[PDB]
RNA sequence: AGUCCCUCCCGCUCGGGAGGGAGGCACUCUGGGGGGACUGCCGGCGAUAAGCCGGAGGAAGGGGCGGGCGACGGUAGGUCAGUAUGCCCCGAAACCCCCGGGCUACACGCGCGCUACAAUGGGCGGGACAAUGGGUGCCGACCCCGAAAGGGGGAGGUAAUCCCCUAAACCCGCCCUCAGUUCGGAUCGCGGGCUGCAACUCGCCCGCGUGAAGCUGGAAUCCCUAGUACCCGCGCGUCAUCAUCGCGC
RNA sequence: UGGAGGUGAUUUAAAUGCCAAA
C-alpha cells in the first residue's frame, strides 16, 4: 500500500517532520506574533515539560500544540453541534502516535489541494479564528447579564486551537468522512473565511454577542 | 583503539552505549536504526546524530543495548546515551552548547517517576476516586 | 546479511512463499475447520495460512532457541472479548504448534535438545540467511543508507 | 474595522465575580489617539509587554481600589 | 513559608556570642566549624544553623 | 565491554553475525557508609526586622516530591456477631452434633460499576517493548496425545540460581463502506470437560447453532493541577473450584 | 486613645420542624 520509501523515511535536516520548512512563514497579527513558536525542530513531541511553569506553553512549537489539541474525545460534558460525543474506549486519549499520523495526513492533503506550505495555511486559519472581544457574567435580581471585556493574546490562541479541533471532531462523527479529511476541510474553510467552518462561525457569534452588550 | 561507554535512563528503561571508530553504523539491540518502528520512535533516536552533522556521523560506530520500559521509553534512553557518547568522544564545546539550546534533557536526563497509588479506588491512580452519592 | 538486518514481516512473507516447494510441509486434514486459539472468533481467511504459521515458527526458533511448546503457546495468544465481561489474555492451543515443529524437524530444519527444547540446525540457518540476503539486496536499492550494513 | 493595537504597561489588580478579570493600563499604538494612556479590563493571563487589539478606544473601565 | 525555627536561632546566637572570632562570611567554613563545635547529629539541622550564623556575621559586620 | 580458543552461517569473506569455553568486575544491578541545598549568592519591595517577589549556578530551589505519625475534648456516632467484661435471661433447651432446605425468591424504587450504541472502527494474517509480587497441602519447564476446554509422564526449585513469565493498548498488509450492518452479544438448544464426599435447587470452562434492547442520553450531578487525569493490560488477597471487587504494579 | 450626635444610602424570591429523649 504505502510505498516502502514512506514506511522507512530518513531525514537529513532539521525541519518539521522532516518534510516541510517553516522559514518563509510569517504572522500578520501583531498580538499573536510572540506566541506562535516557529523555531526549527524535527520532532514535535516535548513530553509535557511545559505545564509546570507559568507562561511555559509559549515556547512550544505550534504543530505540537495542534497535536495535543486533537488528542481528545471531544464532547464530554458540553454539546458540540447539538450532541454529546462520548467515545470513551474508542477515543484518542493518551494515544499520541495516532494523532501524529492524523496531523501528517492532513498536512499532505492541504498541500495537495492548495499548493501552498501547510504551516502557512494553518497560521492563516488561526489568525481568522481568534476572537478579539469576549464577555463576563454578572448576577442581579436572579437574572444573569453580560458585560464586554478584552482578551489577552494567549487566550486568543488557545480558543482558536480548541475551536478548530472541535469542528474537525464534529465533522467525522458517525459519517463517512475520516478524521484527517475533516481536519483538512476545517483548516481550509477557516483560512478562507467561509461561514461553513465551525471555528469561524463561533468567532463571529462571540464577537457579535460581546458587541451587543457594551 | 579508543572505546567509550555511556548510560541513559528514562522511567525504568536502561541503555548502555559503546562508541568507537567506524564507518557510520548504528544498531539498537542488533537492528539497524533505519528500520526502527514506528516513525515517531525512529526520529527520537536520530536527532542528536542529525544535529552533530554528517562529517561526525560517518566517522563512528555505535552499539546500544537497552532493556526495560516501553517502546517510547526505550528510544529516549538511547537518545540520551548517544548524545552523551557524542559529546564525550569528540570533546568539542560548540556541540555541547548546541545540544543544550535544542533540548536540555539530552544531557541532564529526566528524573520523573510514577507516583504510588492510594486507597479509595487504588487500582486507577493515586488521586482518582470513586463517584460520590448523597441519596 | 543475517535475519537481524531485515524487517520481520517481509521476511516471513518471502519464507512462506518459499516453503511451498518442500514436500514435507503439508497442512493436516483438520486444517480447514479450526481456529488458531480460544481467544479468536472466526476462522483464518487465507486459504494458505498454514505456510505463514510455519514460517513464523521457524523464524521464532532461529531467534529464541532452544524453546518448547509452552512458551510458543504464550507467544501466539492474545486478548479476548468476553461479552459483558472485561477483556482478558489467553494462550493458544497446542496441536498446530506441535505438528508444525514435527514437520520442520522432518524436513531437517530443527532438532531436539533433551530437556531444553528445539534448536535450528545449520541447514535451516543457511536456508533463512539466504532469503535474508536476497531481500536485503532488493531493499537497499531504495534505502541507500542500508548499504553500510 | 481591524481594531487598534495597544500595549500593556502596568498591572493593577484582579476583579470580577470569580476573580477572572484583570485591570491594566495600555498605551495606544495606532490611529487617531496614538500615544494616549487608558485603563481596561482583560480576560485571560496577561503580562507587561502584551499587545491587545481594541475594537474601540473611547471606553474606559471604572477604576478599582 | 521559610520561617526559621526557634531552637535553631537560640543555639546559633549562643554560638555567635561565645566564639565571636570563629566564623566568616563563608558558608562552607561555618558548616565545618558548627559540625565540630556541637553534638548535632542531623545533616539538615547543621545546614540551617550554619546559614543563620552566616547571616549574623554579615549583619554585625555591617553594624546593623 | 574489551582480549583469547573452538564451532556454525551470509554477498565466499577483505568484511559481518550467532552460540560455547576460558577469563574479567569495566558497565548495569544489589546494599552498607558518606557527599549534596542553606533563602547560601545577586537585584528589588517591606522597616533597616520577620519575610515576600524575580534572577544565576545546579541532578535538584524556596515543607525539593510522595507517604507514616491525629493535641485537650465532643459526637449517649459504630462495635458486646473478633476477643475481654457487669447485670438480666435460657439451663434438658436459647447449650453440643448430624441430614435436608434457605440467605441465590421477583409486578416494582434507588446506589456503585461493566459492555455497548461503531470508522477517533469490526475481522483475519504478521511484527514490537514491562514492573510489582508469589511458590513444598505448592510453582511446574521439557516430551507425547487431543479441534478446543483439557489428559498421560515429568527436569529443576525450601529460590538474585528453577518456575509462574515471549502483556495489552501500539505498528504493517488484506476484507467490510455508514448499515440495527461483518456494529452489539443479552437470551436459549444440543454436545464435550475440570474441582469436590456432593454441581438439581446453586459452580466455573470449551465447540456448533440462536441473535434481544441499544443510533450519544431531560431536570440534575461526580472526579481531577503533572509523570497528575483519561486510555491499556498484569500481580497479590480471598481461594479445593469460582473476580465486572479490594490493595498494588 | 476612647466616646456622643447628624445626613444619606443599603440589587428578585426563601414557609415550617417532624421520628427521637423516655
Ligand atoms: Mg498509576
Ligand atoms: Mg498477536
Ligand atoms: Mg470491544
Ligand atoms: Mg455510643
Ligand atoms: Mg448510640
Ligand atoms: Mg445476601
Ligand atoms: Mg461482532
Ligand atoms: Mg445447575
Ligand atoms: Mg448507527
Ligand atoms: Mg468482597
Ligand atoms: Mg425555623
Amino acid at each position: 500500500a504505502k510505498p516502502l520509501s514512506e514506511r522507512f523515511f530518513i531525514p537529513h535536516e532539521i525541519k518539521v517532520m522532516g518534510r516541510w520548512s517553516t522559514e518563509d512563514v510569517e504572522v500578520r497579527d501583531p498580538s499573536l506574533k510572540p506566541y506562535i513558536n516557529l523555531e526549527p525542530r524535527l520532532l514535535p513531541h516535548t513530553h509535557g515539560r511545559h505545564a509546570k511553569k507559568h507562561f511555559g506553553k509559549a515556547n512550544v512549537h505550534i504543530v505540537e500544540r495542534l497535536i495535543n489539541k486533537i488528542m481528545r474525545s471531544g464532547g464530554s460534558h458540553y454539546k458540540v453541534a447539538g450532541h454529546f460525543m462520548r467515545r470513551e474506549h474508542r477515543s484518542l486519549n493518551s494515544k499520541k502516535v495516532k494523532a501524529y499520523e492524523v496531523v501528517k495526513e492532513a498536512f499532505k492533503i492541504i498541500e495537495k489541494r492548495t499548493g501552498k506550505n501547510p504551516i502557512q495555511v494553518l497560521v492563516w486559519a488561526i489568525e481568522n479564528a481568534a476572537p478579539r472581544e469576549d464577555t463576563t457574567s454578572v448576577m442581579f435580581g436572579g437574572i444573569r447579564y453580560h458585560v464586554a471585556v478584552d482578551i489577552s493574546p494567549m487566550r486568543r490562541l488557545d480558543v482558536a486551537l480548541r475551536n478548530i479541533a472541535l469542528g474537525a471532531s464534529a465533522k467525522c462523527y458517525r459519517t463517512k468522512m475520516s478524521f484527517a479529511e475533516a481536519l483538512a476541510e476545517e483548516i481550509i474553510l477557516a483560512a478562507n473565511k467561509d461561514p461553513k467552518s465551525y471555528a469561524y462561525s463561533k468567532k463571529l457569534e462571540i464577537e457579535r454577542i460581546a458587541e451587543s452588550s457594551r | 583503539m579508543r572505546i567509550i561507554q555511556t548510560t541513559g535512563k528514562r522511567k525504568t528503561a536502561i541503555a548502555r552505549a559503546v562508541i568507537r571508530e567506524g564507518k557510520g553504523r548504528v544498531r539498537i539491540n542488533g537492528k539497524p536504526v533505519e528500520l526502527v518502528e514506528p516513525e515517531i520512535a525512529r526520529f527520537t533516536i536520530l536527532e542528536p546524530l542529525i544535529l552533530a552533522g554528517e562529517e561526525i556521523w560517518n566517522s563512528v560506530d555505535i552499539d546500544v543495548k537497552v532493556q526495560g520500559g516501553g517502546f517510547m521509553g526505550q528510544a529516549e534512553a538511547a537518545r540520551i546515551a548517544i548524545a552523551r557518547a557524542l559529546v564525550e568522544w569528540t570533546g568539542d564545546m560548540n556541540l555541547k552548547e548546541k545540544f543544550i539550546k535544542y533540548d536540555r534533557t539530552m544531557l541532564v536526563g529526566d528524573p520523573r517517576r510514577t507516583e504510588p497509588h492510594k486507597p479509595n479506588r487504588s487500582t486507577k491512580g493515586p488521586r482518582a476516586k470513586r463517584q460520590k452519592s448523597y441519596r | 546479511a543475517t535475519v537481524y538486518d531485515v524487517p520481520g514481516d517481509l521476511l516471513v512473507e518471502r519464507v512462506a512463499q518459499r516453503l511451498k516447494e518442500i514436500p514435507e510441509i503439508k497442512p493436516p486434514e483438520w486444517a480447514p475447520f479450526v481456529k488458531t486459539g480460544r481467544h479468536k472468533e472466526r476462522l483464518p481467511e487465507q486459504e494458505d495460512w498454514w505456510y505463514y504459521r510455519v514460517a513464523s515458527i521457524l523464524r521464532r526458533v532461529y531467534l529464541d532457541g532452544p524453546v518448547g511448546i509452552e512458551r510458543l503457546r504464550t507467544y501466539y495468544g492474545g486478548r479476548k472479548n468476553r461479552g459483558h465481561a472485561p477483556e482478558r489474555f489467553y494462550k493458544a492451543g497446542g496441536s498446530i504448534i506441535r505438528k508444525a515443529l514435527q514437520q520442520l524437524e522432518a524436513a531437517g530444519f530443527v532438532e531436539k535438545v533433551p530437556g531444553k527444547g528445539r534448536v535450528i540446525t545449520p541447514k535451516g540457518r543457511s536456508f533463512l540467511d539466504k532469503i535474508a540476503t536476497e531481500l536485503k539486496k532488493e531493499l537497499e536499492e531504495i534505502i541507500p543508507e542500508l548499504k553500510k550494513y | 474595522d481591524e481594531g487598534y493595537p495597544a500595549e500593556v504597561i502596568e498591572i493593577i489588580g484582579r476583579t470580577g465575580t470569580t476573580g477572572d478579570v484583570t485591570q491594566v493600563k495600555v498605551r495606544i499604538l495606532e490611529g487617531r489617539d496614538k500615544g494616549r494612556v487608558i485603563r481596561r479590563n482583560v480576560r485571560g493571563p496577561v503580562r507587561v509587554g502584551d499587545i491587545l487589539i481594541l475594537r474601540e478606544t473611547e471606553r474606559e473601565a471604572r477604576e478599582i481600589k | 513559608g521559610k520561617i526559621r525555627q526557634g531552637f535553631i536561632k537560640r543555639v546559633a546566637r549562643e554560638l555567635f556570642n561565645k566564639y565571636p572570632n570563629e566564623f566568616t562570611r563563608d558558608f562552607e567554613h561555618n558548616k565545618k566549624k558548627v559540625e565540630e563545635l556541637t553534638n548535632v547529629t542531623s545533616k539538615k539541622i547543621r545546614n540551617r544553623i550554619a546559614g543563620y550564623i552566616t547571616k549574623l556575621v554579615r549583619m554585625k559586620e555591617e553594624g546593623k
